[PDB]
């Protein structure tokens, strides 16, 4: 009853790593909940303000009773245990989401963060300015190499090295880069593994 | 942030890994190229057998220029002493190529028609010598302990595959008893 | 018989060599059950057929002799497979589902008798289990001979040679393997072909792992051999009986699990995406009578009503439950008779009685002798219960109707059972 | 069948090590006598499961497995117990608590 | 620590009566907590009273998960036995009071209960029915983790 | 020096990466010589694609070849610094509490790469940028500081060096650590007696007993 609501904002943190589990991965996380940890800060704002409060009485009236420690050990936990809750909630939104900064930005040609994260304005905007922020820190990684990366792509080895890609009602002709692919609904391209890559992930090819 | 597996690598992870094995070519053909790693080869002679890396010849076999060997030991009547070896003692696993799961996927895939003898034979031998062992690994596999196992001579395949399952229940184990004295 | 040995050499080849590329279907099968310790084996005929087409020559020809000689054939092949030496392993039950061509229950007149036939109907109830027997040792009541006898199946009596006689053999219960049987009883489907009479149903006798495969009333198609069996009631008049291998279900029927106490999680998902409706209490308002116009205080009701309540078991033994009760009564044009077979289809457990019950089954919890049979207000307990006519049912049972709904506990002293259950309805 | 005597001498042993049992057929033996200076208790011996897996796995796997060969040769020692007991002035009854299941 | 398991693991309610009287409940109206009153907490707050005192602030009475009835039972069928029906948490959480309590005697216990399971879910690793619903949630997870290598190892091993 | 053995150690030490529970030091000088190697590569492969058609008015096989080798070793490093950020990602605090002790190694320029300690540092601050604003604002006053309280914990966590981790033992033979009867090394645990080691077995242990023989390459993993 005393840190209970952290233990039940956890619970629901477990059914969004049960959505990216099996799973399928389409990210499209509910929302992060403000309200509900709204309350938690302001009983653990009660909390350290009864904390404070005890603190000025044990300058006058408690005179360091034995018993008044445990109110700050105990009560101390607490604060710890909204702690735990609070970043291991929080760890594992930046969990499920630093990886979808991964796998797509996004690709080729990036060109820029956008239409990507169905959450979008959904999904908190502290999380968001994070998120751009970490996006941004990426393309700095994307500037040293120069290896060159297509880091963000090719988490899955090439085979061998041609492939066939079948049009998904894709339009087209988006490809500029290297060659103008001319996207054309219903035309399969027998095109190398390079450029598949890159635009696989965005949607437009559909058999590897 | 690799996702998945990621503690235990991907099943097409290790073909990727094991293409870099050379195995004997034979090549129709008869630029340069230095490439990096692979330092063969003078131009390679037709009906002249030569040592090179996996991924090329396959590579170089679908477009069907060049005829890949058979290994010595993929072959039935050479299967026949493994699982004769293999029944009669039922502890350790015998001597493997290391490879020899993934070598089977690959190897028939594209080159089966070059095989003396592929047809629904060596597979029917690979899929018991892939039974009998894999059972004697879940019998092997009760008498667990932290912290030591000999798993002795075991595919990579076979490895990857209940690698997540006793790496973590040993790390479930081995971590009461290590925290308990 | 070398010609057995010719047989089973068949099915081993058939087991160990059938290739559907490049996995071995059924040599997996197998595999993948014995370690879930299933026991089972299905196997898919058109596979069976496109290997040798003479080995179904002859199984469908005379199955009854021949298909034991199969599940020999296979689990002699799961002893060199699930084990491995220089125990015990019961002999796999062969379950085969196929195409074919399905013949109607009506079109069942001897003439295919003893050959596999394809079939479609909805099963009407299911028999208690019985065991049959496997493998049962026996001692002579004189020379005391031990013979363990391994019955088959394909009824069988007991050999009477080691004065002595007649039948001097003893079952030995102590070691004696047994397996379960069921006897299924389906009643054709109603769409064809009734015509102005009413439809036969053949007694059927499922086994071993297909046993409480199917629950009653569910539309299945089973497979099995078609034979006859004695059963004294002349001259000579021998009764008709489908055994099964092996049965399976449609698709959509109720194959279980439905009623799941956890659900999935694209389910969790969408649920609190539903929670953050502002309309949602509107919106569910408007979910219930689609066709039923008006009535938005009822229309409400229902809603709060299926939601269950606050629900105490606070000490002492008293408890306080939910929820609730509604009375739609009024005149005709009301639709609160069909209203209520709407809800009946929403709640996750419900039960329709208007009575005065129906038709044979007692308003609820029942008594009925050899115990409780089971009612509306047992078999329908911890949910929703409906009821019409409120007023026009019987005295004793509206006693205890009143006394249940309060304490939604009900008490039945009837006879030689005194019992004292519970109603959450 | 000098295993059923096997039988027999194993479950002798569980009595006496450990005897926590024994005092409850010694309060049988004596509480029958005492009505019979008295101027009824049913002659069976609550066994409980939890202990017999201390002494042996092998037996215990067995009364639960195949218990047709194993009840009996335990119950005609205990009443072979129950005669070495105090004294002069029937099949008894074993019970099987649990331990379940 | 920041993974689900641990902090949901401290979650669970133990019977801990106090060894002190303690004034500013917490928890209503004592406004002191009677001694020897036996409260139940959860366990994050209640592993560190157990130490700091030369007295402990509390019992530690043996949690009904851990009955003796229960640690003899689960020493004879451990793979028909049902973990995820008494807690549900039993390896998260017993792994913590035995270094709490510094019980040696059950170690051996659940070190071979565990293996128990074990030896049974490399069986359901290949490829649930009844049976995956009576793990543990962590040991579920594991099984998530064996699952999916063996698929994916399978559908690699064919096209 | 060879390019086949600059390989080999590539992917030695990615799979020494992608099993150990912890990060491993950062090998720059082959890392680096690679990374310069396939810049030059890159440029002559598509130089040679270039020249190729000024002789048309014959065989893509090198070219094909070689851009396919390419694609493979670009995918491997890239395997590899895409995981060994995901582990410091996890140990970010862990190597925090590691820089601002003395002993032993910190960070330098050596156990993180030249652009891993920009996204190690980046990182780590934008993240405490982002709970700051979210959820200590509200802050504690004890919980000011990220560190050890101690307990529980936080992190600390995880230099796990007990984690087990699959090994297969290879290296070569004098006939250095060789005690008999078929082979090297020690072994000795801390909990256990010896098994000890056999080389042409893998076996399953902690890493923390064989992280020297991981420094000498004596075994794989």
């Amino acid at each position: 009853m005393y840190g209970d609501l952290g233990n039940k904002l956890v619970l629901e943190a477990k059914r969004t790593k049960q959505l990216y589990a099996r799973s399928n991965q389409d990210v499209n996380l509910p929302m992060y909940h403000e309200d509900i940890i709204r309350n938690i800060l302001k009983e653990v704002s009660n909390l350290r303000k009864n904390t404070e409060y005890l603190k000025e009485q044990q300058q006058l009236g408690m005179l360091d009773d034995k018993v008044a420690k445990c109110q700050y050990f105990v009560t101390l936990l607490c604060m710890e245990r909204n702690k735990r809750c609070l970043l291991a909630y929080q760890r594992l939104r930046t969990d499920i989401l630093d990886s979808m900064a991964w796998n797509n930005n996004g690709l080729d040609l990036m060109s820029s963060i956008t239409f990507s994260q169905q959450d979008t304005n959904n999904l908190s905007h502290q999380e968001q300015e994070y998120l751009k922020e970490y996006c941004d820190l990426i393309t700095d990684l994307k500037s040293g190499d120069l290896v060159d990366i297509d880091l963000s792509g090719s988490l899955v080895p090439p085979s061998d090295a041609f492939i066939d890609v079948r049009v998904l009602k894709d339009a087209g002709e988006i490809q500029t880069e290297y060659g103008v692919f001319n996207l054309i609904k219903d035309s399969q391209f027998f095109v190398q593994q390079s450029d598949v890559e890159r635009l696989i992930q965005q949607g437009y090819l559909q058999l590897i | 942030l690799p996702a998945h597996l990621q503690q235990t690598f991907s099943p097409e992870e290790i073909q990727f890994i094991v293409e870099n094995e050379p195995i004997k070519i034979f090549p129709r053909i008869t630029w340069q190229l230095i490439t990096t790693d692979d330092k063969a080869l003078n131009n390679m002679v037709a009906m002249r057998s030569t040592e090179v890396v996996l991924w090329i010849a396959l590579l170089l076999k679908q477009q069907s220029k060049c005829s890949i060997v058979a290994p010595q030991w993929l072959t039935t009547k050479e299967l026949d002493r493994k699982i004769q070896y293999e029944k009669t003692h039922p502890d350790r696993f015998s001597e493997l190529p290391w490879n020899w799961l993934v070598l089977a996927r690959i190897l028939f895939n594209k080159a089966k028609d070059d095989f003396h003898d592929p047809i629904h034979e060596l597979r029917g031998k690979i899929q018991d010598l892939r039974e009998i062992r894999q059972i004697k690994v879940l019998k092997g596999l009760k008498y667990l302990n932290e912290s030591h196992l000999q798993l002795d001579n075991l595919s990579l395949l076979e490895i990857n595959e209940l690698r997540p399952f006793i790496t973590e229940i040993m790390d479930k184990l081995r971590e009461i008893h290590t925290a308990s004295l | 018989d070398d010609d057995n040995t010719e047989i089973i050499k068949s099915f081993k080849n058939f087991i160990l060599e059938f290739r559907l590329d490049s996995q071995f279907i059924y040599r997996d099968q197998l595999r993948n059950n014995i370690l879930v310790k299933n026991y089972s084996l299905t196997v898919n005929m058109e596979h069976l057929i496109g290997y040798n087409e003479d080995i179904y020559k002859k199984l469908s020809d005379e199955p009854s002799d021949i298909i034991p000689l199969f599940e020999t054939a296979i689990t002699q092949v799961a002893k060199r497979i699930s084990i491995l030496s220089r125990n015990s392993l019961p002999t796999f039950q062969l379950i085969l589902n196929s195409n074919a061509n399905q013949i109607p229950l009506r079109d069942l007149d001897s003439e295919h008798v003893s050959k596999i036939v394809r079939l479609s109907g909805i099963i009407i109830s299911t028999s208690v289990l019985s065991s049959r027997a496997t493998y049962l040792s026996i001692m002579c009541r004189n020379c005391r001979h031990t013979t363990s006898i391994t019955i088959n199946n394909f009824t069988v009596s007991l050999p009477r040679s080691c004065n002595c006689g007649p039948d001097p053999y003893i079952i030995i219960h102590e070691s004696s393997k047994f397996i379960d049987q069921q006897f299924l009883k389906l009643q054709e489907i109603p769409e064809l072909v009734p015509v102005g009479e009413m439809p036969r149903n053949l007694t059927m006798t499922c086994d071993r792992y297909l046993t409480n495969k199917v629950i009653p009333g569910t539309r299945v198609t089973i497979v099995g051999i078609y034979s006859i069996y004695n059963s004294k009631n002349g001259v000579a008049i021998r009764t008709p009986y489908i055994k099964i291998l092996g049965i399976q279900s449609d698709v959509e029927t109720s194959s279980i699990w439905n009623s799941v106490t956890m659900f999935t999680e694209e389910e969790e998902e969408e649920f609190l995406q539903l929670s953050r409706n502002p309309k949602l209490y509107e919106i569910l308002t408007n979910s219930i009578a689609p066709s039923i116009f008006g009535n938005e205080d009822i229309k409400k009701a229902i809603v709060c009503l299926l939601m269950g309540g606050s629900k105490k078991i606070l000490p002492d033994g008293m408890r306080l439950r939910g929820d609730i009760n509604v009375l739609l009564l009024g005149d005709p044009g009301t639709a609160k008779s069909q209203l209520l077979k709407f809800v009946e289809k929403v709640s996750p457990i419900a039960v329709y009685t208007s009575g005065k019950g129906s038709s044979a089954a007692g308003l609820t919890a029942s008594v009925q002798r050899d115990y409780l049979e089971g009612g509306a207000m047992v078999l329908a307990d911890g949910g929703v219960v409906c009821i019409d006519e409120f007023d026009k049912m019987r005295d004793e049972d509206r006693v205890a109707i009143h006394e249940a709904m309060e304490q939604q506990t009900i008490s039945i002293a009837k006879a030689g059972i005194t019992t004292v259950l519970n109603s959450r309805t | 069948d000098a295993v059923f005597g096997d039988r027999v001498r194993r479950f002798q042993e569980f009595l006496d090590t450990f005897t926590s049992y024994r005092d409850s057929v010694r309060s049988i033996q004596v509480y029958n006598s005492n009505n019979a200076a008295n101027y009824i208790l049913p002659h069976r011996i609550i066994i409980s499961l939890d202990d017999l897996r201390e002494f042996d796995r092998s037996f215990w796997s067995g009364i639960l497995v195949e218990p047709a060969y194993f009840i009996p040769p335990a119950e005609k020692a205990l009443t072979d117990l129950a005669d070495s007991m105090d004294d002069v002035p029937h099949p008894w009854k074993l019970s099987f608590k649990g331990s379940f299941g | 620590y920041y993974d689900i398991d641990d902090v949901l693991a401290d979650g669970t309610e133990f019977p801990c009566k106090f060894q002190y009287d303690i004034p500013g409940l917490g928890y209503n109206p004592g406004r002191p907590i009677t001694k020897n009153t036996k409260l139940s907490l959860p366990l994050w707050l209640a592993r560190i009273l157990a130490i700091v005192g030369p007295v402990p602030f509390v019992e530690l009475l043996p949690p009904d998960m851990f009955s003796t009835k229960v640690m003899n039972a689960i020493k004879t069928d451990p793979v028909a036995l049902d973990l995820h029906s008494i807690n549900s948490h039993f390896f998260s959480l017993a792994i913590k009071w035995i270094m709490l309590f510094s019980e040696k005697e059950l170690a051996n216990v659940v070190s071979e209960l565990l293996l128990q399971r074990a030896q049974e879910l490399n069986h359901h690793a290949s490829s649930t029915s009844t049976f995956l619903l009576k793990l543990e949630e962590m040991e579920k997870e594991i099984y998530k983790k064996s699952h999916e290598s063996y698929k994916d190892t399978k559908r690699w091993m064919f096209k | 020096v060879s390019p086949q053995q600059d390989f080999s150690d590539l992917m030695k030490s990615w799979k020494n990466e992608r099993c150990s529970p912890e990060l491993l030091p950062y090998p720059h000088q082959l890392m680096k010589r690679l990374l310069n190697r396939i810049s030059m590569q890159s440029q002559l492969i598509e130089n040679i694609s270039m020249g190729f058609l000024d002789m048309q008015n014959e065989s893509k096989l090198p070219l094909l070849c070689m851009e396919t080798e390419l694609e493979r070793l670009k995918f491997v490093i890239r395997s590899y610094i895409r995981c060994r950020l995901s582990k410091i990602d996890k140990f970010s605090l862990y190597l925090r509490q590691l820089n601002e002790d003395e002993n032993s190694l910190i960070s330098l320029t050596d156990l993180l790469s030249k652009d891993e300690i920009k996204y190690h540092d980046t990182h780590s601050l934008i993240w405490l940028k982002l709970v700051n604003d979210s959820i200590l604002k509200y802050m504690p006053e004890e919980l000011q500081a990220i560190n050890d309280t101690e307990g529980s914990v936080n992190m600390i966590d995880e230099p796990d060096w007990n984690k087990f981790v699959f090994i297969h033992v290879n290296g070569p033979p004098d006939g250095e650590n060789e005690f008999g009867k078929p082979c090297y090394t020690v072994t000795i645990p801390d909990l256990k007696e010896e098994v000890e080691l056999t080389i042409g077995s893998i076996y399953v242990m902690r890493y923390e007993v064989i992280r020297d023989l991981l420094r000498d390459d004596k075994v794989a993993l």
